[PDB]
């Protein structure tokens, strides 16, 4: 009665979720209006962009939308296959609790369904191998040209395909870590100046008398006082003249050379700013100081760049002025602050010692807009490349690996016994959406479509998918779409893991 | 011989329950399950037991699925104190 | 409501009529109870009668009736498992309808998984036939009417009469043989183990004549229906005599008309004679000092059956005693009318296949009404068993086996059908689905267990259990059905679906 | 009262009961954006809001004693709501409440003594204590998915106590909650 | 209801629902009714002539709808359907133009003009092959009724059904209703063999033994046309008599039965040499028939009765009068063929000749059925086509045809007609949009490459329900009369014309 | 073993509620005395029952209290029967 | 009482065809029980006619008559004697009169 109810329930919340993403799926799309607080519009083809900013009330909403996280995070792509996937599971989970039979046994055997498909998913696929450079170019261009980003994705793929290399040789299977290539903005300029920084893009500096360039460079990491501490107020004391605060500023003419040749005796070049609530104070009459005698100052440094330095340039993180000593110095090779193709004071760091071979992409543009669409296309091209290089042997897409696993699955339910037979029988009858949706979204008629991939996969080509940017059905042209194995990998893992989840889940609770 | 004979045999029923819980929630036909075991080990076979695992009568003898005496018994006086306890109060008042 | 709004609903009433029906399946169904107009109540579990005892206000119900009726001759057992089946193509068919096919496309598709599963149906086949030697086989045949109702001593008596009937009145054997003129006769009284069959037709008879000859070697038989004795139809006659001894020219009037003629009917060769109605027994008494055998009280069907029995016309004044108007026996025997407490004497007409019934007795008015469902199904899977000697496993096996063939076949084609197809195969999984639910075990379990090991062992004997025999092999079991039985049982619910899955009616 | 609330407890726990059960869900008030689910019924007894008197004394009745022992709380909670509710069966066939409490005491002692019975002794040897730890270890560790890492648990916890020999060190025993390599693995 | 335009559309509405009890009827394999009559009886039928026979119809513009419908059963019978969608959807297609507000009696000569440049272009289009006489064309007639048969699928037995049924009508049938050549369907045997009957006759005699030793092969037996019976327990006589003797009794028993002996003896001996009777008669009266060296048949069918009229030329006697050889019926062939299990009984070969029907036998139900309508369809259409003067590939071709003629036309001719012709062409877009639609929903995707390959250049090509692809509907084998499509289109036309002529309706209750 | 354990114990508990209610009729304290005759009976005593003139178990051969045997065997074997055709039918059809 | 136990165990999801089986299973195991276990007073004479005796007065105690049960039990066992076997529900003629007291009853 009451488990039976609220997994009913959650069930069908999940399913509402879907189905109102399901339109939005691939890239020709069908956008919707959000319903929000603000009232705005979207043109947005994508599916992403609707969980992320969902208002979400029944928890199964809240566990779709870390799905879609979830399924981002590690591959980019495919964020819309995944929550269809969990629904067309869901509604297959309706059809068979509505026959009665036990959600445990659901869980199991969609399980043993996942094990399967991911084999028959690896058995089909080409297995394309990924260690040299025309190889990562040929999976770069297939994964470029079948997207819409692929105007300016062209000049920017081999680039990519270099930072990819100087973070590991392919041979290594260890999945590059897409956070460490990080991604900066230069504001302004052309497109073709997009480039690669090896080493790191740092912010940019103050220049009262800083030197602009430095061969060898011997970047410190500094997070302690600057000043003699101006703790409470600016006067303590009646006001008619700083007597006494006299001694505290004079405290500061003298403490910014204590400090400094504390420094001198290490070497430290460069100063990363943190914040003033950190930090006791920052201004000029004290960075001025600092900066004639080799001491630059860039501003207004946070969290991510200094793990990144730390990471780069074996820094050790810092918090107070004893530890000056060689462990918070790092030797580069050269740093310099570049400004072509438009004056920018973003200072950068080359051919320092590294465990990690940490590498950023520069991105440029005339407007905001285009530097971070290029952001966003580099993004997911990393994405996608390092999915592939953690997995090998990409996969033709459009659908053809849903019926292609969905026939095979049915023939595995077949051969199958048990009462996980008919759960994995219908667990694939029902994960064929994607392709029912590509066909929805493509105008053909999505059940004769369906049937039709289906009995061409049947007796002959399983690659044959249905083709986005020509029309209908094709088998001839093998790229008609390709995608990681990856992709279709996590898609399924975390789909079936969700679900079996929602499965496992009765009785919500109030705390 | 006394009336305590229903509720002796209730508590049996209670505590053949707890087994029945353990086959539901693995999916497996819980009556089934539990009548059969109830046959196996009411005819001698003290050993045999419900094999979650798949769903079948399991000689535990040697399967080796084993739980501390210890926390046996802990539970069956706790539970038993505990349904004394909820049980003995019949009426309830609140400030 | 029109359109595909009207037809899912119309799917309803379907579905509402067809679960109804659902839990009787099979030798193990779960009886239902009707109340009729006249207020009186029957348990059965006979799909035949509980549906044309029952009647639904839907015009589509009216229909299932109708077409299940129209082959109700035809199909004895599958009364059931036809309406199921078509219940479940239905409830397939919504779903179908709902992702958006248009109606005479999935009809289309189911009837191409009928012709599949019909081809696949062929594949299977058992049941050598030699009529003589085929007792054993077509007895065990017939285990599946024994062992299934309320025979509990499971009488061998019943299957061989039935299998001897049909064997017996047509001499050719090979095909569509012409065994519509058979018929089983019953009442309550004795046993039912109280069963004889005859080479013609059993008479009822008053127990005058007490100790007379009631077993003649009889080749010819009287079917003199002039009164003997004053008749009446439906209005008596009277008597009137001056005196004794003109009562006496009376019986010498009466002794000539029985001597005289008599001796002529045995110079024709006969000696049983029947007379139209009865008047008083000291008039008996004359026939019995002339040692006559005879019965009378035959109705207006009676003696017309007795004549078609007999080939002879009756013969209502003297000028017509003539040997060829009288008709042919050729032997006369006589067994009990009940157990023993009461004597019958029957007239076989065994030099013509004509005429072969079967009389059975029962218990109870329920039990002979059980009595005579029970072996008109037994004489019709007999019947249908010897027309066609192809035969395949029962037991929900035989449905199954064609979803596997057909559910394999849905990826040859790539039109709409393939979905259709598709709703075919896990709609013949019902019968198995149905059969273990009005059994005792889980139905998907054994259905998907018994489906899997069709795979793993390719033989398609395998189906669930309904005796609790133990054993999932149904060859052992021998729960064996009819292969043209089965071919009508699926191609009658494919036309039963198509002939409501096309219409948008009024 | 009648005892909906003692049964309504063991209901919400029942599902969670053992390996291979049913998870739960628990998001806090005000539909704030936070929530965490759960399969060990003792998070939550222990994140129950018990409006019922009757559940919440429950709940602490097990608690004093429940907790302790390990694992006994989706034993106890089930066990007791299930005899609470053939009792509420009872009383309603007009059966006095004293007359089941001094039947079930009875039988309780009549269970403990066949346990007691049943017990088998496994001191003196040490594959058998091996094999019995592995095997106590793994049914106490049915928690984790990875199967493997499910053995990684067994094998650590097992040697990392069998390694006393002596009185108790639970007090000095420790598992600490800092972060590691792969979610898979366990180390000492 | 308002005068002018509010009542118009409640009249496009009335002409809609009126469609809607046909709309799905349109194509051989559409969608079949139910309809129930107010006696609580369950008819099923799809053909739109009956359906609208049977149903009710109250709303004046139905009304008038239906009985152009009628007047076209009259004329050939299956255009009902169609000329009721025309109409419709010529209304529909008016329906935004005539609620903006232009007057009706423009889209009135409108439909005049376009109709009749239609007629023109039909009669121009229209092609003839005819010649029937050489085999080839006979031949020709089977395939055509072949593919109106291909729901069958057989093997060369599907060419045989083919010839039979062609033989059976072009044997000296006129047009005419067809009723009397209908067929029979029977269980078992092959389907590869059933009679062809030379006229008609009984369904299945009874299992009485002088069926067995029945005298087979009349050479010409004159009939006997009878309705009442003689059986048993029917009728009797409540005499009482005093005992005189045991020789007197015998005149009750001869009173119960006399008369009707000298009624069977003389009314065998009327003249007649076979005799039928409507209602059941006793085995004890077919042994004194054969006594009288005669056979009779109980339980016949009225239809058999009204066969014999058309056919066997002979007259009802209903009872013992007419002792007279003159008003009975002749035959020329007479004999019993069990038909597998079909205890057929058979009396053929007529004065006239004109029903020869056939009877099936194939060992199912579902599928001759179906075939009943089939073979019912293409021995309909082989009569009247070879009655008009030319032929044009239907089956949605034609409708296509006149569309793009009539785009075209449209297109050119200047003032507010132009729209109304678009509007016409688009409305006669229907039948090929409601064949594909019943066939397989699919509507739309058959019918944009239908209307772009047939705009492409001259073709009479259409939509092929057996495939749901573009097939050459002419040399495809299936095909609409010239004139009957001409009066098809011209009623349907007058009908919505008239319809659409009408602004108010008037009552006096 | 299987699942028609349940269903046979149902079954017994259902003929025990025959003298249930005959003690029920006679207002003695029905439940505690079939507990008696029950444990009675368990112990083993085939000739233990209720006394019916005051409430109490006691050894029915010495009381003299009996009844036939073929009353008793047939009130079961049609009882069971009985509710055996009720059962069979799921639903009713009525016209 | 076991159609009550029988909607209770439907309640429990038991099916009703496996409740049939037990239920059948049940009655031949205590029919065989029952037989195995009922006491043929057998061959004996005095002790018989005190069975005789105190069996017909209880079977009739079933009934609502309380008096004058052991008169009609022993006048019913008499006649039976008389029998010596052969059962005869006719060798008892069964005349009936209207008023009097039940103690006028007379064989």
């Amino acid at each position: 009665d009451k488990p039976a109810q609220i997994r009913f329930s959650n069930i069908s919340a999940a399913k509402a979720v879907a189905d109102a993403i399901r339109t939005s799926l691939g890239p020709k799309g069908m956008d919707k209006m959000i319903q929000d607080g603000k009232g705005d519009v979207t043109i947005t083809n994508d599916g992403a962009t609707i969980l992320k900013q969902m208002q979400v009330l029944h928890p199964a909403a809240r566990m779709l939308v870390e799905l879609s996280k979830a399924q981002d995070i590690e591959a980019g792509d495919g964020t819309t296959s995944v929550v269809i996937i969990a629904g067309s599971l869901l509604d297959s989970c309706t059809k068979l609790l509505q026959k009665g039979i036990h959600p445990t046994i659901i869980s199991e055997s969609f399980q043993k369904a996942l094990e399967k498909g991911i084999e028959i998913l690896t058995d089909m696929s080409r297995p394309v191998e990924l260690s040299d450079r025309e190889t990562l170019l040929n999976s770069a261009t297939t994964s470029l040209n079948s997207k819409v980003v692929s105007q300016y994705s062209s000049l920017l793929s081999p680039m990519s395909v270099n930072a990819v290399m100087k973070v590991i040789d392919p041979a290594t299977a260890t999945s590059v870590d897409l956070r460490d290539i990080k991604i900066v903005k230069k504001l302004g300029g052309t497109i073709d100046d997009c480039e690669l920084v090896e080493g790191l893009v740092l912010t940019q500096k103050v220049s009262n008398s800083g030197i602009t360039r430095v061969e060898k460079a011997k970047i410190g990491l500094i997070q302690f006082c600057l000043s003699a501490p101006k703790t409470d107020m600016d006067n303590q004391i009646v006001v008619s003249d700083y007597a006494q605060m006299d001694r505290v500023l004079r405290e500061e003419r003298a403490y910014i050379l204590n400090l400094v040749k504390q420094i001198k005796k290490t070497g430290c070049n460069v100063l990363l700013i943190q914040k003033s609530i950190l930090r006791d104070a920052l201004s000029d009459l004290a960075l001025h100081f600092l900066n004639k005698m080799k001491i630059m100052v860039i501003k207004d440094i946070e969290r991510e760049d200094i793990e990144f330095i730390c990471k780069t340039i074996g820094t050790k993180p810092v918090a107070h002025i004893d530890q000056f000593t060689a462990d918070m110095l790092g030797s580069a090779e050269l740093a310099e602050e570049v400004n072509l193709n438009g004056s920018g004071k973003l200072l950068k760091i080359t051919g320092c010692a590294s465990p990690g071979k940490t590498v950023t992409i520069v991105v440029r543009g005339s407007n905001k807009l285009v530097i971070e669409e290029a952001e966003r296309s580099i993004h997911d091209a990393l994405c996608v490349i390092r999915c592939l290089v953690k997995k090998r042997a990409l996969i033709a897409g459009g659908g053809a690996p849903e019926i292609e696993l969905a026939l095979r699955l049915t023939e595995y339910s077949r051969t199958l016994s048990g009462m996980e037979s008919y759960c994995v029988r219908a667990f694939a009858d029902a994960m064929e959406v994607i392709p029912s949706t590509l066909a929805e979204n493509a105008g053909l008629n999505p059940i004769s479509t369906v049937t039709e991939l289906r009995n061409r996969h049947a007796q002959g080509e399983k690659t044959a998918g249905i083709n986005v940017r020509k029309g209908g059905i094709s088998n001839i042209l093998e790229e008609l779409v390709v995608q990681p194995l990856l992709v279709s990998v996590s898609a399924l893992t975390l789909a079936t893991e969700t679900v079996r989840s929602i499965l496992k889940i009765d009785d919500v609770v109030n705390t | 011989p006394g009336k305590e004979a229903v509720a002796m045999e209730s508590y049996a029923k209670a505590l053949r329950m707890l087994p029945t819980i353990i086959a539901d929630n693995a999916g497996y036909d819980s009556a089934d399950l539990v009548a059969q075991l109830r046959a196996a080990h009411s005819e001698g076979n003290t050993t045999a037991g419900l094999d979650m695992r798949e769903g079948t009568i399991g000689d535990m003898a040697i399967l080796g699925i084993t739980e501390s005496f210890q926390v046996k018994r802990q539970v069956l006086l706790s539970a038993a104190e505990a349904a004394e306890v909820i049980l003995r109060v019949d009426n309830i008042i609140k400030a | 409501l029109m359109g595909l709004e009207a037809l899912k609903s119309h799917i309803m009433a379907a579905k509402a009529v067809a679960n109804t029906m659902r839990t009787s399946l099979g030798p193990n169904g779960l009886d239902k109870m009707m109340v009729d107009k006249d207020g009186d109540v029957t348990v059965t579990n006979d799909g035949a009668t509980i549906l044309s005892m029952m009647d639904v206000d839907h015009q589509i119900a009216k229909l299932m009736v109708e077409l299940s009726k129209s082959q109700d001759d035809e199909i004895g057992d599958g009364t059931t498992g036809v309406v199921v089946l078509a219940g479940a193509l239905l409830e397939e068919a919504e779903q179908l309808l709902d992702r958006g096919i248009h109606p005479i496309r999935i009809a289309d598709g189911y009837e191409q998984a009928a012709r599949v599963a019909i081809e696949h149906l062929d594949k299977i086949s058992d049941s050598v036939l030699v009529d003589i030697k085929d007792t054993e086989p077509l007895i065990q045949t017939a285990k599946t009417t024994l062992g299934s109702k309320v025979v509990n001593s499971c009488h061998r008596q019943m299957a061989e009469i039935a299998v001897n009937a049909v064997l017996t009145v047509a001499d050719m054997e090979r095909r569509d043989v012409d065994f519509e003129l058979i018929k089983v006769e019953g009442k309550v009284g004795g046993r039912l183990e109280d069963t004889k069959l005859i080479k013609g037709v059993i008479v009822d008879k008053d127990f005058s004549h007490p100790q007379m000859p009631k077993k003649v070697e009889d080749a010819k038989i009287a079917i003199l229906t002039c009164p003997f004795e004053p008749p009446k139809p439906k209005t008596k006659h009277k008597l009137d005599v001056t005196s004794v001894e003109d009562y006496k020219a009376l019986q010498k009037y009466e002794k000539e008309k029985f001597e005289e003629m008599i001796q002529q009917i045995k110079e024709t060769g006969a000696n049983l004679a029947i007379c139209q109605w009865g008047f008083d027994d000291e008039a008996n008494h004359l026939l019995l000092q002339n040692n006559l055998p005879a019965v009378r009280w035959v109705g207006g069907p009676e003696i017309e059956l007795i004549a078609i029995a007999t080939g002879g016309r009756i013969v209502p004044r003297f000028s017509e005693l003539t040997a060829e108007k009288l008709g042919f026996a050729g032997l006369v025997q006589e067994i009990s009318f009940g157990t023993t407490k009461d004597k019958m004497l029957v007239i076989e007409q065994c030099k013509n296949s004509r005429a072969v019934t079967i009389f059975i007795r029962g218990g109870n008015k329920m039990i002979i009404e059980e009595a005579k469902r029970s072996l008109h199904d037994a004489l019709c899977v007999i019947r249908n068993l010897i027309r066609d000697n192809r035969v395949v496993y029962g037991g929900g096996a035989a449905e199954i086996s064609c979803a596997l063939a057909v559910s394999q076949e849905a990826d040859k084609c790539p039109t709409l059908e393939q979905y259709a197809m598709r709703a075919f195969a896990d709609a013949l999984e019902v019968i198995p689905m149905a059969l273990s639910e009005n059994s005792g075990m889980n139905p998907i379990q054994t259905m998907t267990e018994v489906r899997a090991r069709q795979v793993k062992e390719m033989n398609p004997a395998l189906g669930i259990d309904c005796l609790h025999k133990g054993t999932n092999d149904m060859k052992q079991q021998h729960v064996i059905e009819t292969l043209i039985g089965k071919k009508q049982q699926i191609s009658l619910a494919t036309q039963m679906v198509r002939m409501i899955l096309k219409i948008d009616d009024i | 009262t009648s005892f909906i609330g003692a049964i309504a407890i063991g209901d919400l726990v029942k599902s969670t009961l053992g390996p291979k059960g049913m998870d739960k869900i628990l998001l806090s008030s005000g539909r704030d954006a936070s929530l965490m689910v759960t399969n060990d019924g003792a998070t939550i007894l222990k994140n129950i809001g018990v409006d019922n008197p009757a559940a919440k004394v429950l709940v602490d009745m097990s608690r004093v004693q429940d907790d302790e022992v390990g694992d006994g709380t989706t034993s106890v909670t089930v066990l007791a709501a299930e005899l609470l509710r053939e009792a509420e069966s009872l009383i309603a066939k007009k059966i006095h409440p004293q007359t089941i409490i001094a039947g079930w005491r009875e039988a309780t002692k009549a269970a403990r003594e066949a346990l007691l019975s049943s017990a088998v002794d496994h001191g003196s040897d040490e594959v058998k204590f091996r094999q019995d730890l592995m095997n106590i270890a793994g049914t106490t560790l049915s928690s984790k998915l990875l199967t493997h890492h499910k053995d990684h648990f067994t094998k650590l916890a097992v040697e990392a106590v069998l390694r006393l020999k002596g009185s108790g060190n639970l007090e000095a025993i420790h598992i600490i909650k800092k972060l590691g390599g792969s979610l898979a693995d366990s180390y000492l | 209801s308002s005068q002018g335009i509010p009542q118009l559309v409640s009249n496009i509405s009335a002409c809609q629902v009126i469609a809607e009890a046909v709309r799905t009827t349109l194509g051989p394999r559409g969608m079949d009714k139910l309809i129930v009559d107010g006696r609580g009886k369950a008819t099923i039928s799809n053909d739109g002539a009956t359906i609208l026979k049977l149903l009710d119809v109250v709303h004046p513009a139905a009304k008038t709808l239906v009985d152009i419908a009628k007047s076209q059963d009259a004329e050939v019978g299956d255009g009902t359907t169609s000329v009721t969608l025309l109409a419709a959807e010529f209304l529909k297609q008016v329906k935004p133009y005539v609620e903006e507000g232009l007057h009706p009696q423009i889209i009135i000569r409108a439909f005049r003009t376009a109709t009749q440049l239609a007629v023109n272009k039909i009669k121009e289009i229209a092609v003839t092959v005819k010649k029937a006489d050489k085999v080839e064309q006979r031949k020709l007639l089977e395939k055509c009724a072949m593919t109106a048969l291909s729901s069958k699928l057989i093997s060369q037995q599907k060419a045989f059904f083919a010839k039979m049924v062609v033989d059976a009508v072009m044997m000296l049938d006129d047009l005419l209703q067809l009723k009397m050549i209908g067929i029979k369907k029977v269980q078992g045997g092959a389907l590869e063999d059933s009679q062809l009957v030379a006229g008609v006759a009984f369904k299945k005699t009874f299992s009485y033994a002088g069926f067995e030793m029945q005298p087979k092969k009349y050479h010409n037996p004159k009939i006997a046309l009878l309705n009442v019976e003689l059986e048993l327990k029917a009728e009797k006589d409540n005499a009482e008599i005093r005992v005189h003797t045991v020789e007197d009794y015998q005149a009750i028993v001869d009173a119960e039965w006399n008369i009707l002996y000298d009624k069977l003896e003389k009314i065998h001996h009327s003249g007649a040499k076979v005799v039928l009777s409507k209602l059941p008669i006793g085995d004890v009266a077919t042994q004194y028939f054969a006594d009288r060296d005669m056979f009779c048949a109980g339980r016949v069918p009225e239809e058999d009765l009204k066969r014999t009229m058309m056919a066997c030329g002979g007259s009802i006697q209903t009872s013992v009068n007419a002792l007279s050889a003159d008003v009975l019926g002749r035959c020329q062939v007479f004999e019993e063929t069990q038909i597998g299990g079909e205890r057929y009984n058979f009396f053929t070969g007529c004065p006239k000749a004109k029903t020869c029907t056939f009877i099936l036998r194939g060992g199912a139900e579902q599928f001759m059925e179906e075939t009943e309508r089939s073979l019912h369809d293409a021995i309909m259409i082989v009569r009247r086509a070879i009655k008009n003067d030319s032929v044009v590939a239907g089956g949605g071709a034609i409708e296509m045809e006149l569309s793009k003629y009539l785009r075209d036309y449209s297109r050119t001719i200047p003032g507010k007609q132009q729209l109304l012709i678009g509007a016409y062409a688009k409305a006669l877009e229907i039948i090929p949009r409601q064949l594909c639609d019943n066939a397989g929903f699919d509507a739309t995707n058959i019918l944009n490459k239908l209307r772009a390959r047939h705009a492409q250049g001259g073709t009479w090509y259409g939509v092929d329900i057996n495939n749901e692809d573009i097939a050459d509907n002419f040399e495809a084998f299936v095909w609409e009369p010239a004139m009957v499509r001409i009066n098809a289109l011209t009623a349907a036309s007058e009908a919505a014309c008239l319809i659409v002529s009408v602004d108010e309706t008037i009552k006096n209750p």
